[PDB]
């Protein structure tokens, strides 16, 4: 009925805004460290490992987003 | 005149303007390049004035 038909429209929007989020987010964090080792590579491994760290904490809420959409779609229907 | 040495001096004629100066060649310089504040330009002209400067003295 229109319930399936919502709720694959719900999942879709919220998957779509939390893909949106994290790929801009890591873009510039990414940017960021280019520039960074751009200027010295002598620095690389470092801002590398910084780098894991602030992502480690971009993708938190995207992910939360990621799982409900996945839970809406395939054990709500 | 230029004191070679304490027993010889010899007069001398060399150039200031423009930078005679042989070209050089580096791999560290400029890949680690200075960050410029304001600008490299306004430093090179003051750098340029403070090293004939520094050459006539």
């Amino acid at each position: 009925n229109l319930n399936m038909d919502l709720l694959y429209m719900a999942a879709a929007v919220m998957m779509g805004l939390a893909a949106i989020g994290a790929a801009i987010g890591i873009g510039i964090l990414g940017g960021k460290f280019l520039e960074g080792a751009a200027r010295q590579p002598d620095l690389i491994p470092l801002l590398r490992t910084q780098f894991f760290i602030v992502m480690g904490l971009v993708d938190a809420i995207p992910m939360i987003a990621v799982g409900l959409g996945l839970y809406v779609m395939f054990a709500v229907a | 005149n230029k004191f070679i040495n304490t027993m010889s001096q010899v007069p001398t004629i060399s150039q200031l303007l423009p930078l005679p100066a042989s070209d050089d060649d580096d791999l560290k310089h400029k890949s680690w390049d200075y960050l410029y504040e304001p600008d490299p330009k306004a430093l090179l002209d003051t750098l340029l004035r403070r090293y004939v400067e520094s050459q006539v003295y």
